[PDB]
RNA sequence: AGGUA
DNA sequence: GGGTATTCGCCGTGTACCTCTCCTAGCCTATTCTGGCTGCAAAGATTTCGCAAAAATCTGCGG
DNA sequence: CCGCAGATTTTTGCGAAATCTTTGCAGCCAGAATATAATGTGTGCATGACGGCGAATACCC
């Protein structure tokens, strides 16, 4: 399953739903804590909000 | 293809401005206004900063310098 | 766009709460059922929270974006944009006062503290069980006090209009306005001045703290009452049609309803004055409602109709695990993505990945718009659309342009370390799996067996600069938990180099000369000669000497074909003898590390993807196959299962016998089937270690066999010793139910197929095995989580602080033997001091410097036994730590960067490996292994007549001084003991220095005289076991943890007086003359009796061990990191001086000790269940244990030292961690600990409260300002404190992210009432509010707002 | 206690005497129920009504609640219902680029006609501000209240009706 | 209503792994200690497992 | 709910 | 005095997929009159859209 | 290179209809009004981890 652009959700609007096309890959507490242990800042500020 | 950027370390030894200053220079080449000072292969702006960084031409104060002067010739 | 430093929390005022209201919620009505535009004014209102469609009144009135700055006055109906309706919030006005469950039953209780009023009263007011008088007047009824109906009336007809008292919630807002703060406030101060009575005194102080922190707050506490109840947006609270019956629909809508519904109610009730009990019942309607709308479970329960489960809360949305939902966990998704099957990408390089042609398409659509419209291939984003939804072949050279350079990041389904998220370039292929690299797949922990990986797109140009530079696989060569690298050769690759550098005895080609490696390729791929073969080859090895120049020397060397083919990939500069071996997994490993430490970057990687290329392709073109012969069954097997079935038989026929008792019987039998167990598995190993027996040129030769499952043993690629045995010996013992060892065990193996019962034997083993993975794997989790709660704000802030503290660095000594040298534990690290050599007073090394392997090799050379190394835990940074304190390691041998996280990587590094974690001679004569000299650490020992140098206390140890400086076996000397080496004696290796009695510990005394009984009475302390034979007894000192009634008011002793009486001191020790007998200490020697310097005064029995009592594994680890109690604290000597005994048994005995100097008097208390090492009238030190057993962390902080501390701990945990074979650099558990200690307890304060639990950084830039400064005040002192991970975490400085990861409803119920300010600065609170985090990458950001706040 | 059963019970509103039609239908199913001994026909119901049957089955439809998204979807699945609600109110990024691109369009295709021409349009549609006029609001500013700024509206029109105008928004609307 | 219940939406009443014959036997042999009435997955508890 | 790591 | 000695609540619990739609119950239950509300039908008032059409205007080229 | 024809531009005119408010209508809907026999009762309690932990009364010494 890959997307771009899809399936939001009402209450929050993280991307997931669809049997047609799914959501994204969810970025855990565990990827932020990875991207975290890197200088890795603007690609977390993107998995966050972008 | 960049494999590496442990060259470019080398000039910026903090690896994270290094990022900052790479990401400045490689929007310039992107955003319209300034013209390439190294070859390309077909390459976008991020191999290209790096090269630039690696072959010296570019670093943080090469920038800060540089956005001094077109400041000036554009106020004229 | 939005800018804001900090976020406060505090107490919502009802003015404030309408304020947010847009509207007053006054209908429970929802909607029009058939048409479903919402009611007026229910729930859902467009009169209230604005229209439900875009730009347009719902009333049919104004549909425009024209009418958007004017809101319809034609009807109730205002017209904005309808994303307002996700914003505006709502009131509701309670017709009662309400009260606040979070504010209610936390477990302490804000309304209950402030009021300090235990929460049972407050319980039954609320819930109408009784009255409260609200202020009485000339009554003899106090300001406060709860009464029950019949005495409420009591009251009421006595006392007449005078006595105002009322009953719930209503009653409690009364009482909170009658409560003013500041006015207590200076009462408190007032009386504290006056006071001197001690409880008075802690109760003004306590009660004075309380009130003036909420007041610091700026809260009203009749705000904890709700009067009037804010109701959240209905988009967030979501009313979606759909199909058919079902709806979706928010609990909280139902909650709400049933909110409204009561309160209406309530109103109606009281516009027809109801009866008390009526009212009564629907103030409980509206406090029950009200409680389980803001947390519904700490009532019990509520369901609503035609659905049975616990409906949702506001607490129960934010309260979440693991952490907060939406934000983090679970589960923040993200756009931009793939997921898909991994597989193989053997023919990739090391810096790019095999992504599929269709999930490339789909992640890149905007990217393909983008270029499609620059090179003008399409005049609207929907032609392009057209054309990649078309596949047209146009479309995909605009692909190939936007990935070539664009790096993908690859993601593990669970993140352990952070190499689980590594970047690389994308490769298109055909297919649908993603390509991963074989080296990164060690990293991943992924095997391909249907593992899947997720794929990230960083769009902007920053982010794919910052993937390119850190995110990328090449620039992650190295663990980020020990510098030797993560990407080494695993299993093929390593068959195949193993089978290439492995030499035969006998093949064709041998004796041949060859110049170059070039004629070995070509001589084996013609097949005139093997691959593996004793040639004399002509090579230039090119050395790195001078000053970083190549030597190239050209020679001769004997090696093997397959040598120098590898020799030909190996990159110029490093020695040939490192490939002039056998090759397994840990020399490929060491080689690997060499060429990094030696060329670089670059050479590495080009060197690991061409020795991944070789290494396939040899394995390839080696044919090694495992068949149903290369288990080769050792010719030994049935004989030794004969033999032990023998013993073992003849064991139990001897136990029906009863000579043998039944444990002894069990123990032997398991001792035979052991003994027979690696018996067989020896006869397998010679078997197929040496299968090859043939001839070099006709005289046969016992070499190493070519037998494949040896290969894969001896290589390390798969399957060790251990495994093989299973296969080709015998599986062996193992365990059935209750984990005990099964009496017979599996005499089959693999080859020869287990019959039925042995494989259902088997099968509790696999069943326990898969069990204990998945709740290890579920447990290490919960730990890594707390270990990046509590290690998430710590960041490196600093190029360098300035301190010449640290701690004192050893290689590690336990039990007898050295596990882990000086050199590991120090590489990496600055140094402190500059350590001279062992020899001569020369400083080798500079000031505070980084400890490349230069220097450690100049520190192996003049070995010095301890260095001095700044730890992160001693620096003088705050608000971080200086890069010089933490060392190098993370991808590099250079100096940390200025910016990194050290805390996450360091939680990532201990939590990772947790799912790897899944758990005669000793005591009785000391014999050291080797021969060196003979040191006494913290002796206490005098030479008696019979020469024995009998040591005293349980603190003394023996060390083994080698050539230059350094201790190679250590050992602990217990109390009493017998030597006949001296302080500088040489002692042969395996030579029985010391000795004792396994079956007890002798005190053999120092002196000599008559045996005196002080405080003995024959009955009470000793029981009458006389057995005189030459002067002896059996008398029993009663053991220290139960005595008699008169054995409990006296210490039983043994004087040792001449015959004049006089007091005859024993020289050379702190040990007074009067032997304090503790538990069980059987006296030999009876009163009267002349004793000689070197005999035996009386016993302590022992078992000479025998029994465990070391644990590891995960909960070891967590109970460490959480500081817990070892269920009996080993009490230290917490000040030096003399120590003396007090008062016997009132419960528990107390020790007093009084320091030969200063303030004298620190009696304390030990409890009588155990056993003393303390005698009474020596001189002890700070640190020195007072009785054994397990220490706990925190009094050994509070004594020994935050050094002694850390290094406990590192000691510790590295203890398990190397149990396990895992190694990680202890400045992960140094920056843990760090953390760990950031709270401390002022002693005297500076603007403190002497008893205040104070953030240590704070109190630290406190007192440098009162230092520099001439103000002295008061003050200030502070002791660190440590807490456990979790405790630590939750008591952070920043409310966000204590509430985040640990108890949500406690930590935000007691920010606000403390309207706590967090300042953001850490890495979970710039996350939660989705800006760059203060590390790495960001650290220069933050810096620069840094200097935008506080000044222009 | 069947007033409270009607308002408070139902999370969406029906009203009394929709309720009581409600009780009146199913206590008739019921009885046709266990009388065929088979299931209620939706034949047999209009009957029994004066009520058609597609009234009948819209009633049905609204007889049942909503109901919640914290049910688990799947008999205990992990995932809540609401997990799984596409948000349907919020514009595709498809089509906010795609009006961009449209707005774009037609600001250059206005800056290609004349002065007063392309003026008229913009206040005539409201193009590029956030309010729209009237023919005679824009005639009254033009100084002219006539046929004449309809007839230069017009003209604008048959500008725009040539192939060289018009090929570029031919695409947005197909 | 209660009976449709039970055999449509239960913890005990699954749709049947049908993709071999070998699952659909596996799934009519299984046997389950969860369900109403038996143990919940909080267990672990290693006795019953 | 079942299954995968 | 005082030190346990119970009981009494609160809290924490791996990640990430996929298939499933399964989510939903009693029916025991009285009558009605008056008035408004809202969607729809009907009418006065009014602006906005296109062709009509002739007259003025714009543009190509050879004698 | 200039004047008229094709093409393009200028100008006056009538029909059409839709929309906004008002009036009549029908389905929806709310409260007000009438007097059948029935009060200490129901009720859901759904129940088999594991470790930590303070708070809340009890009870020996």
């Amino acid at each position: 399953h890959a997307r771009s652009t899809g399936s939001y959700s009402l209450v929050t609007q993280q991307p997931l739903g669809g049997k047609a096309q799914f959501g994204g890959q969810r970025f855990g507490e565990m990827e932020v804590w990875a991207l975290e242990a890197y200088g890795a800042a603007y690609t977390l500020q993107e998995m966050l909000t972008v | 293809a960049r494999v590496t950027v442990q060259d470019a370390v080398e000039k910026i030894g903090n690896r994270f401005d290094l990022v900052l200053v790479a990401a400045r220079r490689a929007r310039q080449m992107q955003v319209g206004g300034k013209d390439p000072l190294v070859p390309e292969e077909n390459d976008k702006t991020t191999v290209i900063a790096l090269r630039e960084i690696e072959e010296g031409l570019i670093n943080n104060q090469i920038l800060d310098v540089r956005e001094r002067q077109e400041q000036q010739e554009q106020e004229a | 766009t939005e800018e804001f430093d900090a976020i406060k929390i505090a107490l919502a005022s009802p003015d404030m709460i309408r304020s947010w209201s847009f509207g007053e919620v006054k209908k429970p009505e929802t909607i029009n059922y058939r048409t479903f535009k919402p009611e007026r004014d229910g729930l859902f209102c467009a009169r209230i929270f604005g229209p439900v469609k875009d730009y347009e009144c719902l009333c049919g009135k104004y549909k425009r974006l024209k009418h958007r700055g004017v809101i319809c006055e034609k009807c109730g109906v205002e017209v904005t944009q309808t994303k307002v309706r996700r914003e505006r919030m709502g009131h509701i006005e309670l017709a009662s006062p309400t009260a606040h469950i979070w504010f209610l039953k936390s477990l302490p209780s804000r309304i209950g503290l402030l009021l300090d009023m235990p929460l049972r009263d407050i319980e039954r007011v609320l819930y109408f069980e009784s009255y409260v008088v609200i202020e009485g007047g000339m009554t003899n009824l106090e300001r406060q006090q709860i009464l029950t109906e019949e005495q409420y009336l009591d009251a009421l007809e006595e006392f007449g209009d005078e006595f105002d008292a009322k009953m719930g919630a209503e009653a409690i807002q009364a009482l909170l306005k009658s409560m003013d703060l500041e006015q207590e406030c200076e009462q408190l101060r007032e009386e504290l001045n006056e006071t001197n009575s001690e409880t008075k005194r802690k109760k003004l102080t306590k009660r004075i703290k309380l009130l003036e922190a909420f007041v610091q707050s700026g809260n009203k506490p009749e705000w904890m009452i709700l009067t009037v109840l804010p109701v959240l947006p209905p988009d967030l609270r979501p009313l979606v049609p759909l199909d058919g019956g079902r709806f979706a629909t928010s609990d909280l809508n139902d909650l709400y309803r049933r909110v409204i519904n009561r309160n209406n109610r309530l109103k109606r009730l009281l516009d027809l004055a109801a009866p008390d009990i009526i009212v009564r019942n629907e103030k409980r309607m509206l406090q029950e409602a009200v409680d389980a709308l803001l947390d519904n479970g700490r009532r019990g329960r509520a369901i609503t109709g035609s659905n049975k489960r616990p409906l949702k809360s506001l607490a129960d949305m934010i309260k979440g695990k693991q952490g907060r939902f939406r934000q983090n966990l679970l589960g923040k998704r993200v756009d931009y993505s793939g997921r898909s099957v991994i597989t193989v990408g053997p023919y990739l390089r090391l810096h790019q990945c095999g992504l599929p042609k269709k999930m490339a398409l789909e992640l890149f659509k905007p990217f393909i718009y983008g270029k499609l419209e620059l090179r003008g291939l399409a005049t609207t984003i929907k032609a392009a659309k057209k054309m990649v939804e078309r596949e047209e072949a146009v479309v995909w050279d605009i692909l190939d342009e936007v990935i070539r350079e664009h790096p993908v990041l690859l993601n593990r389904a669970p993140t352990l370390h952070r190499l689980g998220i590594q970047a690389f370039e994308p490769v298109l292929i055909e297919g649908k799996a993603i390509q991963l690299h074989p080296l990164v797949c060690a990293a991943y922990n992924a095997d391909f067996d249907g593992d899947q990986m997720a794929v990230h797109v960083p769009l902007t140009l920053e982010a794919q600069l910052e993937a390119r530079a850190l995110m990328m696989s090449t620039n992650n060569i190295l663990s980020p938990a020990n510098g030797e690298p993560i990407i080494v050769p695993s299993q093929d690759v390593v068959l195949g180099l193993y089978y290439m550098t492995r030499d035969c005895v006998n093949a064709k080609g041998e004796g041949m000369v060859l110049t170059g490696p070039k004629e070995a390729e070509r001589l084996y791929r013609s097949g005139l000669a093997s691959l593996h073969a004793r040639v004399k080859v002509r090579i230039t090895e090119y050395e790195k000497d001078a000053n970083g120049e190549l030597v190239a020397k050209t020679s001769l060397k004997d090696t093997t074909v397959g040598r120098a083919i590898l020799w030909m990939i190996v990159p110029k500069g490093l020695p040939y003898s490192i490939v002039n071996q056998a090759l397994g997994k840990k020399a490929i490993s060491k080689m690997l590390n060499t060429c990094y430490r030696i060329l670089g970057l670059k050479p590495t990687v080009i060197f690991a993807d061409q020795i991944m290329y070789t290494g396939f392709a040899y394995a390839a073109r080696s044919g090694a196959s495992v068949g149903i012969d290369d288990m080769v069954i050792p010719e030994k097997k049935h004989e030794i299962i004969s033999e032990a079935e023998a013993e073992v038989a003849e064991i139990q026929e001897q136990f029906q016998s009863g000579l043998v008792t039944a444990g002894e019987r069990y123990n032997k039998v398991i001792d035979i089937w052991a003994a027979a167990n690696d018996r067989v598995s020896k006869a397998m190993m010679d078997n197929l270690q040496t299968e090859t027996v043939i001839n070099r040129d006709g005289q046969e030769e016992k070499q190493v066999s070519f037998n494949s499952i040896y290969m894969m043993a001896d290589s390390g690629a798969r399957g060790s010793a251990a495994q093989i045995r299973q296969l080709a010996g015998m599986r062996g013992l193992m365990a059935k139910p209750d984990g005990s060892i099964i009496e017979t065990p599996i005499t089959a193996n693999f080859r020869e197929g287990l019959n039925v019962l042995q494989y259902f034997i088997s099968t509790h083993g696999a069943r326990k095995g898969l069990a204990d993975t998945a709740l290890k794997t579920a447990n290490s989790g919960y730990l890594t989580r707390r270990l990046v709660d509590v290690a998430q704000d710590l960041v490196v802030t600093e190029d360098d602080c300035g301190t010449h503290e640290g701690i004192m660095m050893t290689p590690v000594i336990e039990g007898g033997d050295v596990k882990e040298p000086l050199r590991d534990r120090v590489l990496g690290r600055v140094t402190a001091e500059d350590v001279l050599k062992p020899g001569t007073a020369d400083i080798l090394v500079p000031r505070n410097t980084l400890l490349h392997e230069q220097w450690c090799d100049l520190l192996e050379e003049n070995s010095v036994d301890a260095v001095k190394v700044r730890s992160v835990v001693s620096c003088d940074t705050d608000f971080g730590v200086c890069a010089h304190c933490y060392g190098r390691d993370l991808a590099r041998g250079h100096i940390i960067n200025k910016g990194e996280a050290i805390g996450v990587i360091a939680a990532q590094s201990i939590g990772e490996p947790g799912t790897q974690l899944t758990m005669a001679a000793a005591e009785s004569s000391i014999q050291v292994k080797n021969k060196g000299s003979i040191k006494l650490s913290n002796v206490k020992s005098v030479v008696n007549s019979s020469g024995k140098l009998v040591i005293t206390s349980r603190n003394t140890e023996l060390k083994l001084i080698d050539e230059f400086g350094r201790t190679k076996e250590s050992y602990k000397v217990p109390y009493g003991a017998v030597l006949a080496k001296g302080d500088g004696e040489q002692v042969a290796g395996g030579e029985t220095v010391a000795n004792w009695d396994p079956h007890t510990m002798p005190v053999i005394t120092e002196v000599s005289g008559f045996v005196r009984f002080t405080d003995m009475i024959d009955g009470q302390t000793i029981t009458r076991q006389t057995d005189e034979l030459t002067g002896l007894s059996s008398l029993v000192v009663l053991d220290s943890a139960e005595r008699t009634a008169g054995g409990k008011d006296l210490r039983p002793a043994l004087k040792i007086v001449d015959a004049q009486g006089n007091d005859v001191l024993i020289p050379g020790t702190d040990m007074p003359a009067q032997y304090f007998l503790p538990g069980k200490a059987i006296v030999q020697l009876e009163d009267g009796v002349q004793i000689s310097s070197g005999d035996t005064l009386a016993r302590i029995p022992q078992e000479s061990g025998g029994t465990k009592d070391i644990t590891g594994g995960l909960p070891r680890v967590a109970d460490l990191f959480e500081a817990r109690r070892p269920k009996e604290p080993a009490i230290l000597a917490e000040i030096s001086g003399i120590v003396s005994f007090g008062k016997e048994t009132k419960g528990k005995r107390r020790l007093v000790i009084t320091p030969v100097d200063g303030s004298d008097p620190y009696e304390e208390m030990i409890p009588k269940w155990r056993q003393l090492n303390v005698f009474e009238g020596e001189r002890v030190e700070r640190g020195d244990v007072i009785s054994d057993g397990p220490e706990a962390p925190h009094d050994i902080l509070r004594l020994r030292g935050v050094h002694a501390v850390t290094r406990y701990i590192v000691n510790e945990v590295q203890d398990v961690y190397r149990l396990q074979g895992v190694k990680i650099n202890d400045k992960h558990i140094e920056v843990i600990v760090r953390q760990m200690l950031r709270k401390a307890t002022i002693v005297n304060a500076g603007s403190s409260d002497f008893l205040e639990g104070e953030q240590v950084e704070y109190s630290r830039v406190k007192i440098a300002n009162r230092e520099l400064e001439a103000n002295g005040k008061v003050g200030a002192t502070y002791s660190r404190d440590l807490l456990g991970i979790t405790k630590a975490s939750l008591a952070t400085e920043s409310f966000i992210s204590a509430a985040s990861f640990q108890e949500t409803t406690r930590v935000l119920t007691e920010a606000a009432v403390a309207g706590k300010r967090d300042e953001l600065r850490g890495l979970k609170e710039n996350v939660i509010v989705g800006r760059l985090i203060p590390a790495g990458t960001g650290y220069a950001y933050h810096q620069d707002r840094m200097r935008r706040r506080a000044a222009g | 206690i069947t007033r409270s059963i009607a308002d408070q019970a139902r999370t969406i509103r029906i009203p009394v005497h929709m309720i009581e039609t409600i009780n009146k239908l199913n206590r008739i199913s019921r009885q046709m129920l266990q009388e065929m001994g088979r299931e209620p026909t939706p034949e047999e119901l209009a009957e029994r009504m004066l009520m058609p049957e597609d009234k009948i089955r819209k009633v049905l439809k609204i007889a049942k609640e909503p109901i919640s998204m914290e049910t688990p979807i799947g008999d205990d699945e992990d995932s809540h219902l609401g997990d799984f609600i596409e948000d349907t109110t919020l514009e595709l990024p498809l089509d906010s680029a795609t009006t961009e691109s449209l707005r774009a369009a037609t600001h250059d295709v206005l800056a290609g006609l004349t002065a007063r021409e392309a003026k008229v349009l913009r206040m005539r549609f409201g193009i590029d501000m956030n309010t729209d006029y009237t023919l005679e609001e824009v005639g009254k500013q033009f100084d002219v209240t006539r046929e004449r700024i309809r007839q230069i509206e017009a003209k604008a029109l048959r500008k725009l009706r040539h192939p060289s105008r018009s090929e570029v928004l031919r695409s947005f609307l197909d | 209503a209660a009976v449709k219940e039970f055999f449509g939406s239960s913890q005990l009443s699954q749709f049947m792994d049908q993709n071999n014959p070998l699952s659909e036997i596996t799934h009519k042999r299984r046997i389950s200690a969860l369900g109403p009435g038996g143990l919940t997955r909080e267990r672990a508890g290693f006795e019953v497992r």
